[PDB]
């Protein structure tokens, strides 16, 4: 529910509020990172038709769209990899509502951006003989922009049971400043249902990269947001 | 106005009591204060609001979430008492600022606890198998999985091999959940028996023979 | 902990004097004015130094926007209320919206609206229904609760948003309202038997308990009492009275504490 | 169905004779909200009145204070004279020293 966007230093980025209701009197924007508490960059007043920010920004960092009768939306100017985060979006009906938000990354340097690779790999036959239970495990590797997102699709349908994903990407290289990441996902279902010849098994990676907007000038491919992805089909042995 | 919360990352288990430590210093005679929480994707949710004369919570709680609000020591803690592995989050707690307008108010945040429920395997069964590969890549995956909370994944003895670290799966149809870890490499003289060599293994983790 | 209240009154009056407007809403902060709106200003202004000094210019033009709306509803109002009740000459309409901090930690939320000083709707919260005193308070009755966004909305205010009113309220007149200054009690003398006179002046919280004890046990009842009443200063002030060759005490409680004479 | 106001005379401070203080009228509890009132001094009307404004009660009803600067002798009388629509005739209610 939660938006994605990769941007280079110096460049400007648009996040659009995800709340219940698309236009409130007072909208307000807050942001969090890792390591420190959240804060309130700043709010949106209606009636002024103005923003309000507060005492440690400038007032050439932000802009508002508000666009009439859809979501209301927020501009970040002269990014910095400082301004990596998640962005929320909130408003006051019972307590503060805070929107899905969206996750924010930028890079100094377009050049060390790569797309991530997809593996599935089936499960063991000692796991089948053992539990009864089949486990797959899905890799992807190669990605400098830690915003990547993984799903599993059995049969074409998104699921939720019998799924989980690392929550933090390793380096390939530690001692790296800039060093790209690999990532871990499994998948168990009942041995019965895997040994389902027509059961078909998919790993799905959303990376998010660059736009049509920005321009490319290396011999290699260009890093743009897209869907990576490998598949596996049931056997019955 | 400053809000600390004192307490450092915890891990749990699934049906241990939990407790938040929050203080707060406000110029306000009667604050607003608030307990919020961030999900590992990202959600963020109201858990429970607290004055000095009442308190009300959010619908999810079920009973299970209550605040020890103690003017005296100025402190707000919060409880879980049936702590289950679906409020594995990082939690903040917050204060009201009257700022003008009631609509126009800013929260305050403190930094942060963030809180690891650990599962409770009532049968391990710790057993590293080796993955076959998709002849789409090299590599060689090795599983090591149905082990108990209480073991702890060690990284990797050296940079040739990629080791993460532990992760919860649960299935819902059958009720059971496990834990599981993964390593790979593509190294000529890698092999699942000396692929966790480097942290705490159980005397009885199965080591399946390759020749099955 | 000590019980505020913040509340706001509507009137209104049809075909009055000329001297008298015909409509007035004044907010009230534990009986303090706060702003005030009439028909001949047509402007919302304060009524508290500390008011304007914490709010933003935006506010006053915005609720008075919405006071002259509410001032054209109230109208339309006691209009139809006097053309469904048959009365004619000059009759009067109120409204009362509010909430309440009790001391014991509960709190409250009322909206009531009342026709010539009787009660006529009262909004029930919880039920979120309105509660109606006549056939033709019924026919308005269904008309409001066809309405539910309505509803909800009041619920949401007189619940959350009050409360936040209230108190940034008290922390802008904290000097004035949540100050504290104690009474000053006295014993007076002079009636065929004279009674003795317990006194206490110049007190702003005007809460207080003030009974006789004999000898260590409080006297079954015997003890006249008077109305406790401002000074022009924003004190107040009290008596009580309650006669021999007995022995009495005075004790008197005040914003939490208890105090004796020992005449 | 109308009612009645409260006529209450009394003094800002115990009232010592040779002494500046303040003399309270305080009216309350009257339905219909058109009164006047006025303060008499040795049965003649006191020009000097001060006023807080009109208030709300939460019974539908209304309360008023009139006061003014006075210096208390025994010789004067202070009497506080009250209109309202449920009284055929203007009411007055004297001061009493006690
Ligand atoms: C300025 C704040 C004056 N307000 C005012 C109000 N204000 C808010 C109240 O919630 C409102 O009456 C209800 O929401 C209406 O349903 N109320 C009032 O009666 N008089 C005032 O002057």
């Amino acid at each position: 529910r939660t938006k994605s966007v990769t941007r280079p230093t110096g460049s400007s980025a648009v996040i659009t509020c995800d709340l219940p209701v698309e236009n409130a009197v007072y909208t307000h924007w807050y942001l969090h990172q890792e390591g420190k508490a959240p804060q309130r960059l700043l709010y949106y007043d209606s009636y002024n038709s103005r923003v309000v920010l507060e005492s440690g920004i400038s007032r050439e960092k932000y802009h508002t769209y508000a666009s009439t009768g859809k979501s209301l939306k927020f501009i970040l100017e002269n990014l910095i990899e400082r301004d990596s985060g998640v962005y929320y979006c909130a408003t006051w009906d019972y307590k503060k509502l805070f929107g899905s938000g969206t996750t924010l990354v930028v890079t100094e340097d377009l050049k060390n951006v790569f797309p991530p690779e997809v593996a599935v790999f089936e499960p063991s036959e000692a796991e089948i003989s053992h539990t009864q239970k089949a486990t797959l495990v899905c890799l992807a590797t190669g990605f400098y922009p830690d915003h990547v997102e993984l799903s599993w699709w059995v049969n074409g349908k998104e699921v939720h049971s019998g799924v989980c994903t690392d929550p933090q990407p390793l380096k390939e290289q530690p001692a790296l400043n800039d060093s790209r990441y690999a990532l871990s996902s499994r998948l168990r279902v009942s041995a019965t249902f895997w040994q389902n010849p027509r059961n078909h098994f998919r790993c799905q990676v959303q990376f998010y990269g660059l736009s049509e907007n920005d321009e490319w000038t290396q011999d290699r491919a260009k890093p743009v947001t897209q869907i990576v992805s490998a598949e596996a089909w049931g056997r019955a042995d | 106005d400053k809000v600390t919360q004192s307490s450092p990352d915890q891990t749990v288990a699934s049906g241990s009591e939990v407790v938040l430590l929050c203080t707060y210093d406000t110029v306000y005679s009667n604050p607003d204060l608030f307990w919020y929480r961030i999900r590992p994707d990202y959600s963020f949710q109201f858990v429970f609001y607290g004055d000095n004369s009442r308190s009300e919570g959010a619908d999810f709680t079920q009973g299970r979430f209550s605040v020890k609000h103690i003017l005296t020591q100025k402190a707000f803690h919060l409880v879980i008492s049936p702590v289950r592995t679906e409020d594995s989050a990082t939690y903040y707690c917050a204060t009201r600022l009257w700022l003008g307008d009631p609509h126009t108010d800013k929260l305050i945040f403190g930094k942060g606890t963030r809180v690891t429920v650990e599962p409770n395997i009532q049968n391990p069964d710790p057993a590293v198998y080796q993955l076959r590969d998709s002849k789409s890549s090299d590599k060689s995956v090795c599983l090591f999985t149905d082990f108990d909370s209480q073991t702890n994944v060690s990284q990797s003895k050296d940079s040739d091999v990629y080791i993460t670290d532990k992760c919860v799966l649960d299935m819902r149809s059958m009720d059971f959940k496990s834990n599981s870890a993964v390593a790979w490499s593509n190294k000529s003289d890698f092999a699942c028996a000396n692929a966790f060599n480097n942290s705490i293994i159980p005397e009885d983790t199965f080591f399946p023979s390759p020749e099955s | 902990m000590r019980t505020h209240s913040l509340r706001y009154f509507r009137l209104g009056v049809s075909d009055p004097i000329h001297g008298v407007p015909e409509f007035i809403s004044v907010g009230y902060v534990d009986s303090h004015p706060i702003t005030t709106y009439d028909s001949v200003t047509r402007q919302k202004e304060p009524r508290a130094p500390w008011m304007a000094e914490n709010l933003a210019p935006d506010h006053w033009e915005r609720y008075t926007q919405l006071l002259r709306g509410w001032q054209q509803m109230f109208k339309v109002e006691l209009k139809r209320l006097q053309r469904h009740y048959n009365h004619s000459g000059s009759h009067t309409y109120q409204r009362m919206i509010g909430c309440e901090l009790l001391e014991d930690g509960s709190t409250t939320g009322f909206l009531q609206y009342a026709y010539d000083g009787q009660d006529f709707l009262i909004f029930n919260k919880d039920t979120l229904s309105w509660l109606a005193v006549d056939n033709v308070a019924h026919t308005i009755k269904q008309a409001w609760e066809a309405n539910q966004h309505e509803l909800l909305y009041q619920k949401n205010w007189l619940e959350e948003e009050c409360i936040a009113w209230l108190k940034r309220f008290l922390e802008y007149g904290k000097d004035t309202l949540q100050r504290t200054e104690p009474p000053l009690v006295r014993v007076n003398r002079k009636p065929g038997v004279t009674a003795l006179f317990c006194k206490a002046h110049g007190f702003y919280p005007p809460e207080i308990y003030m009974t006789w004890m004999k000898n260590g046990e409080e006297i079954v009842q015997e003890i006249d009492y008077g109305d406790i009443l401002p000074s022009g200063d924003g004190t107040y002030q009290a008596w009580a009275s309650i006669e021999s060759s007995n022995l009495y005490s005075c004790h008197v409680e005040h914003s939490g504490v208890h105090m004796v004479l020992q005449v | 169905i109308q009612r009645t106001p409260k006529i209450q005379v009394y003094s800002r401070h115990p009232a010592e004779n040779g002494k500046s203080n303040f003399l309270n009228c305080y009216v309350s509890g009257f339905h219909p909200s058109d009164i006047e009132v006025d303060l008499l001094k040795n049965g003649e009307r006191i020009e000097k009145v001060e006023h807080s404004d009109l208030s709300f009660s939460k019974d539908w009803s209304f309360y008023l204070l009139y006061y003014t600067e006075f210096t208390p002798t025994e010789k004067d009388e202070y009497a506080c004279r009250v209109n309202h629509v449920t009284l055929s005739q203007p009411k007055i209610v004297k001061w009493d020293r006690d």
